[PDB]
RNA sequence: CCGGGCACUCUAACGGGACUGCCCGCGAAAGCGGGAGGAAGGAGGGGACGACGUCUGGUCAGCAUGGCCCUUACGGCCUGGGCGACACACGUGCUACAAUGCCCACUACAAAGCGAUGCCACCCGGCAACGGGGAGCUAAUCGCAAAAAGGUGGGCCCAGUUCGGAUUGGGGUCUGCAACCCGACCCCAUGAAGCCGGAAUCGCUAGUAAUCGCGGAUCAGCCAUGCCGCGGUGAAUACG
């Protein structure tokens, strides 16, 4: 019935179901290729998917909270993969290989006193 | 002239714009809090001490 | 900028309205340059202080609903 | 601009709300 | 076509045209079209002969428009010159006039750099 | 129905002088809800270690203050004896609501 | 740096196209971290390649690259009067970092008004053979050969 | 939203985890390069942490403090002025010179903080700033609140322009006894220099730079474009 994977990928927290059927996607309650209108990287997170091969078999049902949108597009296309892992013992031939599973821990860092920007020091006189 | 001032500041009978803050401990009136009543200066002292509750030193 | 009152000083009107009795002389000084001018209070010349002196300034419809400060300079240099 | 009060932009980077930019 | 004083925009969109006229900006300008009544979108090489006179009827008629408005102005000016109040001088001194910083900027109000200078430091 | 409050510091006693109110709780009669511990409120704060003029090597600290919630289902006369006479909060406060 | 010889950042595949050479591409065509600004303009430019041309874009845009990845380029060197300009190598690496460079930029340069036509025409020139980046990295070559006397000082 | 449910998410408190223990290569060792499993290796990536001493560094104006000096004043109060002066030079900054743009209507995705004569929903008045009423909040359970860039479609058409908002005139509002010197907003009208900056020179190695919006302290109000924080989008390059 339900196949969930834990979507989460800086400060973007989605939850991911699959059920059997058609293909259909939702998130947040909305269709998947409108809730991301615009955005050329929204075909992204179903690539998972299309390398297990098995998209006409799925309709997902997530839910993404927190973040961006295209940082969701991300929590996304882990749920996605760490959803359907469960669901298939073998599957593990990808979220490995294919690079599909980490957390990107890569995100925003403290911006340190004395940094315009965390990093971007200030000007420079001398004289 | 810093000793008058501390009194004159704790009198308040005049006009309540110019009821302004100044340090407790020492007669600071430059960068005081709202809360510890301490000046910047005398706040981190007492901070590194331990007699200000629950206060540590920062860390994230 | 003041649309409910007017804040002109009182020690003001009091000493010209009382010179309002029928209008006598006029020399007369103050430390209301924060305060306004007011209506028919012309040909009373009065000297405001800018922390120096007070400057002997006349006073004409022409000027009202301005401060006796704007009528007197503070810095000097001008 | 940013610099521009008569403007959403400028309105917005000035902190304030107006006819440029009414509360909704 | 000549709308106001000597001014005539052209073949752009009246909501834009008007605004090169002196006392008109974009406010007024859509400020004359809910008493006016015209489709902004229109070029002011084609539309109505009445059109053009209903607007510059509103337009010139309603307020008050280049010179006399631009005449106005000085008078203002003119009339803080009276005894000298201060925001009446620094105009008189071509000085910023609402508090600011003469000692740096205002350059838009003081004449071009006028450099000149000074100090200098013994090098023994 | 009577709500409690938790607050304090040393998130080391409050959890529990908190957790003590529920193993007391429970042998008072009706049931209880697991000692809630919600989210925190911060209070940090920067100053400018050096006393003169060193905007920068500043230095900032923090007061974190703890909440933790916990809730009795049932106003047994029972509870009441223990709750409302076992005050012993070294450097906790509590409030009470229903 | 001085310690450790640096490892080149990898690239993830197109999304249209699926191609390293292309999201390298766009992110140069990139101003200011804006993807949707940067993919669009370059995939428009595409729309706008059937038209100018029934010719499949990924082709023009790859052709458009070997055609100014310059064989050789000069840099600077000290020695003792006077710095001479040594001529040499140019591993694909910094070949290919060059030519996408000199492609967007070119584009910029040109006066079509919008960006797509830009780093579109742009495309073609260069795919065809004569485009500013075709000028810029056949300048580049000349400063090359030219300068063979010096050459001997590969380093 | 109601009943109802801890599975998610989350909140917050306690644990396991990674130790060169495995395999190959080099060696006397320590230990280097390669590889698998793994979320993560060989300090995993950031914080807190800065030796003996150095600059007769800084600060007697935060405070403490030896010596010196003043006492109907070198002490104290007060109203007014000043620290905001301006022919000029520099430092750091902010807004820009535009179509990878600007404007206008609509529609989304944050994090982190904050609040008692305090933040204000929601109404009615006003073009608006804001003002009369008035619900909720002792605040994961109400409010500040809207994220902006983005996405949609609509308007400009390469022009000092619908680029850019300085300058000034007129009309207002709010805090405060009080905005002349000297506050911040608002609206109308003005639309300045600037079409990318000499010699020079700065920052940054990845969620960084660049770019967009947000919170807080101080604080009646505010000259905050500052600072200290948060998050959104998201690169180029490193032969040597
Ligand atoms: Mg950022
Ligand atoms: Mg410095
Ligand atoms: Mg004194
Ligand atoms: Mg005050
Ligand atoms: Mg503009
Ligand atoms: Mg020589
Ligand atoms: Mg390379
Ligand atoms: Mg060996
Ligand atoms: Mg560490
Ligand atoms: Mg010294
Ligand atoms: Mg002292
Ligand atoms: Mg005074
Ligand atoms: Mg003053
Ligand atoms: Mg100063
Ligand atoms: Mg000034
Ligand atoms: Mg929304
Ligand atoms: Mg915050
Ligand atoms: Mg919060
Ligand atoms: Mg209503
Ligand atoms: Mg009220
Ligand atoms: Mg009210
Ligand atoms: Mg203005
Ligand atoms: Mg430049
Ligand atoms: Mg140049
Ligand atoms: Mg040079
Ligand atoms: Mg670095
Ligand atoms: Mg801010
Ligand atoms: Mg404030
Ligand atoms: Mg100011
Ligand atoms: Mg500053
Ligand atoms: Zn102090």
């Amino acid at each position: 019935e339900q196949y969930y994977g834990t979507g989460r990928r800086k400060e973007a927290v989605a939850r991911v179901f699959l059920r059997p059927g058609n293909g259909k996607v939702t998130v947040n309650g909305q269709d998947f290729n409108e809730y991301f209108q615009g955005l050329v990287r929204a075909v992204a997170a179903l690539e998972p998917l299309r390398a297990v091969d098995a998209l006409g078999r799925f309709d997902a049902y997530i839910t993404v909270r927190g973040g961006g949108k295209s940082g969701q597009i991300d929590a996304i296309k882990l749920g996605i993969a760490r959803a359907l892992v469960q669901y298939n013992p073998d599957y593990r031939a990808k979220l490995k290989p294919l690079g599909f599973l980490t957390r990107d821990a890569r995100v925003v860092e403290r911006k340190k006193y004395g940094k315009h920007k965390a990093r971007r020091a200030p000007q420079y006189s001398k004289r | 002239a810093r000793k008058a001032l501390i009194e004159k500041a704790k009198r308040t009978p005049k006009f309540k714009v110019r009821a302004y803050t100044r340090c407790v401990r020492c007669g600071r009136a430059r960068s005081v809090y709202r809360f510890f009543g301490l000046c910047r200066i005398c706040l981190r002292e007492l901070a590194h001490k331990g007699q200000l509750p629950g206060v540590r030193k920062a860390s994230w | 900028s003041l649309k409910k009152g007017v804040f002109v000083d009182d020690h003001l009107l009091e000493k010209v309205l009382e010179l309002n009795a029928k209008g006598e002389k006029r020399l007369i000084k103050t430390w209301s340059r924060r305060s306004t001018i007011v209506p028919e209070m012309v040909g009373h010349t009065i000297a405001v202080y800018n922390g120096k002196q007070h400057v002997p300034v006349y006073i004409t419809e022409n000027m009202v609903g301005h401060k006796l400060g704007e009528f007197a300079p503070t810095r000097t240099y001008r | 601009g940013k610099g521009d009060r008569r403007t959403r932009r400028g309105k917005i980077w000035r902190g304030t709300y107006g006819k440029y930019r009414p509360r909704k | 076509a000549r709308i106001a004083g000597v001014e005539i925009p052209r073949n752009k969109r009246v909501d834009v045209a008007l605004t090169y006229i002196y006392g008109i900006g974009k406010a007024r300008a859509k400020e004359a079209l809910e008493k006016t009544g015209i489709n902004p979108a229109t070029r002011v090489k084609d539309l109505t002969e009445a059109e053009v006179v209903r607007l510059r009827e509103y337009v010139e008629n309603t307020w008050k428009l280049e010179g006399e408005l631009r005449a106005e102005v000085a008078a203002n000016i003119k009339r803080l010159m009276d005894i000298g109040c201060y925001r009446g001088l620094r105009h008189r001194r071509g000085l910023p006039v609402r508090g600011q910083r003469t000692r740096t900027n205002a350059r838009t109000r003081k004449g071009p750099r006028k450099t000149v200078a000074g100090k200098k430091k013994a090098p023994r | 129905k009577i709500r409690i409050k938790l607050r304090g510091f040393d998130h080391k006693t409050l959890d529990a002088s908190a957790q003590k109110i529920v193993e007391a709780a429970r042998r008072s009669g009706a049931q209880v809800s697991g000692p809630i511990p919600l989210p925190t409120r911060v209070r940090r704060f920067t100053v400018i270690r050096g006393p003169f003029k060193h905007k920068d090597s500043r230095e900032h600290f923090e007061l974190r203050t703890h909440n933790r919630l916990v809730d009795i289902i049932n106003p047994n006369r029972k509870t009441i004896e223990q709750l409302m006479t076992l005050d012993l909060p070294t450097g906790v406060e509590i409030e009470i609501k229903t | 740096a001085r310690r450790r010889r640096a490892e080149v950042r990898q690239l993830q595949p197109d999304l249209v196209y699926g191609d390293v050479l292309v999201t390298a591409f766009i992110n140069k065509i990139m101003r200011d971290g804006k993807k949707n600004l940067a993919a669009r303009i370059f995939y428009d430019a595409c729309k706008i390649i059937q038209e100018k041309t029934g010719q499949e874009p990924l082709k023009v845009f790859k052709q458009a690259v070997e055609n100014v990845k310059p064989r050789m380029e000069v840099r600077s060197r000290r020695v003792g009067g006077a710095n001479y300009q040594v001529p040499m190598e140019v591993s694909p690496r910094r070949q290919q970092s060059l030519a996408l460079r000199w492609l967007v930029q070119a584009a910029n340069q040109r006066p079509e008004r919008r960006a797509a036509v830009r780093i579109a025409h742009e495309l073609m020139d260069a795919a065809e053979g004569k485009g500013g980046a075709v000028k810029k990295k056949e300048d580049v070559e000349r400063m090359a050969e030219a300068n063979r006397a010096y050459a001997h000082y590969r380093w």
